[PDB]
């Protein structure tokens, strides 16, 4: 059958047996740019395996009265090895993604997550005329969560599960490249993404290119002997990454 | 809009048979609800939405 | 594979996912009458959509000490629409039908039904010669139902499970076209059935074409946990019925 | 009918391994059982059947 | 799917629906001894129907303490019908075998056998210079049963399951013919095992060919509601048994 899937990018392999299909993006699958629709002159940087690999970030716990969570990404990875580096080094980067999610149950579980891939997810605030610190837009690997309730947190963004942080319907928040994760079909959501921006390069420090976020609609529950503790793991393989105006680490 | 002439009808949901569980799982469960258009779908006439309502500049 | 299965018969539609397979009658399928086979002189009427559509009958509660159900067909859709209409104001009907039965459980619940389709079952009496009432032996979309022993009441059937109220041996009673709802690998019974008459048109009120009968064999079962409520839900279609003898509306 | 002459055998059912089942599942089951004739099958000799008893008529 | 398995031998049948596959030996199926490899003059003899056929052997009892069981073939046979009597008239035997167990469990039990096939597994004794009783090395179809610990019991094997009677790392003991009964995949393990020896035919009561081995590795357990009782059962057909020298009967 085709619910089991293989993907390998690099010397990392996922191998998963309850999946359900892989979303491409808008159809487009990540490629290098062209000498076309380029901008720079000088030779570009391209690694393709010490960078074009999967990388796993957090689990974070899913109890029954979980909201949701969130991870930008061209800056969850700032940490995470060359492609890290490769970032500190270089002034203009340009890559696609694809963003695999775990989570699994048994057959006596319930519940249901939302996994979307929202471009340019431009947060609110908790206080309306209030700067936001970057602290609480991304945290690295460390996701940030939504509250069920009005949040008025101080220098935060506006955690409300039925805004997305962006104030818009929730329920209309599948407009994007998405899936779900059934625990009665899936373990798994394979999200294949390309580059989407408004220039051809752009920097991956002061740029946020997008956000993963997980939802549960449907709320975890389970019978009064079952498991726990049922964590959700996030892995995420840059694809086509590529590196150009090469001068000294630093961001400021 | 709303009007008497152009009224469409009801969509309703009914148990045909019930939610039959085994012993150690939970009973109470949720159904989710989609919609969209199909491939002969149409609209035709342009007005302002009556969802936005300001009432300054946005200074 | 082959477990799933869709059947559209007007503007209803049923997609079951743990089908067994269809049993179609004596190996006929429904089919208009010739001119050969026909009787009658004048035109009939054939409806073909407003007619020819599933009905769904009331739904049976199933408990551990449950005994049996029946139905008369094609006195159950008396109050059914348009069938119903054009069963009051003809003389001679003509059908074929699609019985679908509905019945769902856990992988935790057992049970096993025995879905049987009956052609002419001329039910017995309680006391043997005493006339029976017709609200007995048909009561429209509401179920009979079985005892276990020896019932004896006043101008009623004789509603024993081990003779299924036509004096026979009930293990023997699967001669006739017939499905089982066996909870550990079934969901439903879909049973296909023809016209079976020993005339060509008959009345649709002072005669019985079929019963429907479905009746636990493995007495419905669950540990102390589970879900107590299991219904059991009987749609009907129409096949190629027609109308002949067009008068006013009426039954006597 | 019973003979010594053409006797025919035994049919039995033994345990091969038991029944195991999962906890907050029941565990007394029950088993149907089927017969019916092969297409090599025959039946020669007409006669009454010893099953109709009858004393009087049926007024 | 190739999880459904039937096998016919004789008048004895196996319907398997959740098997894994059938390991064969070293590669080698069973077949008769041919005209070159041959060393006795005269005509042997094949049954080929009254011996080739399925044994059902004694089923054990597996509890959360259980460390595992042996049998010796060919003298599990001794008293198995016409193969233990053809056994009992003849001086030279030779056939091949196939070893299915059965074991079923359900979908809420966890626990993991090692079915192997090893020839020639002569076994150590508890006491190093002491001589061990026939009844200990076997016992016909009943079986004997290894300990957790260090054994030390008079005229006994040395029964301890991390060095399987032999001497050896239970561990490495994968190098025979061997398959696995893991009750969340597995209900049954199919051997077929050809004859080998060092000579072209022998005597079935003086020489041991090999010895069935069931270890649980992963122990079995349950929660506090499921079913206690688990049997394991062992069943044995020779295959291509053909019997030279025959005088009367005994074994002296």
């Amino acid at each position: 059958s085709d619910r089991v899937r293989s993907i390998t990018l690099g010397n990392s392999t996922i191998t998963t047996q309850e999946s359900a299909n892989v979303v491409v993006g808008y159809g487009v699958w990540p490629d290098y740019l062209s000498d076309e629709e380029a901008t720079a002159e000088d030779q570009p940087t391209q690694p393709d395996v010490a960078t074009c690999r999967f990388y796993t970030l957090d689990s974070v716990s899913w109890m029954k009265e979980s909201q949701g969570w969130w991870w930008k990404f061209p800056d969850a990875l700032r940490d995470m090895g060359l492609f890290g580096q490769n970032m500190q080094y270089h002034y203009l980067g340009r890559s696609g993604y694809t963003i695999h999610v775990q989570c699994n149950a048994s057959k006596f579980h319930q519940g249901c997550l939302l996994v979307v891939c929202v471009p340019e997810a431009e947060m609110g605030a908790a206080n309306i005329n209030e700067k936001i610190n970057r602290e609480h837009l991304s945290n690295g690997e460390v996701a940030n969560t939504f509250s069920g309730t009005k949040s008025s947190n101080t220098n935060d963004v506006q955690q409300a599960v039925f805004n997305a942080g962006m104030g818009v319907a929730v329920g209309n928040l599948t407009i994007f490249p998405h899936q779900w994760i059934n625990l009665r079909t899936n373990n798994c959501a394979t999200i294949v993404m390309p580059y989407i921006n408004s220039v051809p390069m752009d920097n991956m420090f002061r740029h946020y290119n997008f956000t993963l976020m997980i939802i549960p609609f449907a709320k975890l529950d389970y019978a009064a002997g079952s498991s726990t503790y049922i964590p959700i793991t996030v892995t995420v393989a840059p694809m086509c990454a590529e590196y150009n105006g090469l001068r000294l680490a630093g961001h400021q | 809009s709303k009007d008497i002439y152009t009224d469409a009808g009801f969509i309703t949901c009914w148990y045909q048979t019930s939610i039959v569980v085994p012993a150690e799982v939970q009973n109470q469960s949720v159904i989710l609800c989609f919609v969209s258009a199909c491939n002969d779908f149409s609209v035709r006439l342009l007005r302002d939405s009556p969802f936005v309502r300001q009432t300054a500049f946005y200074q």
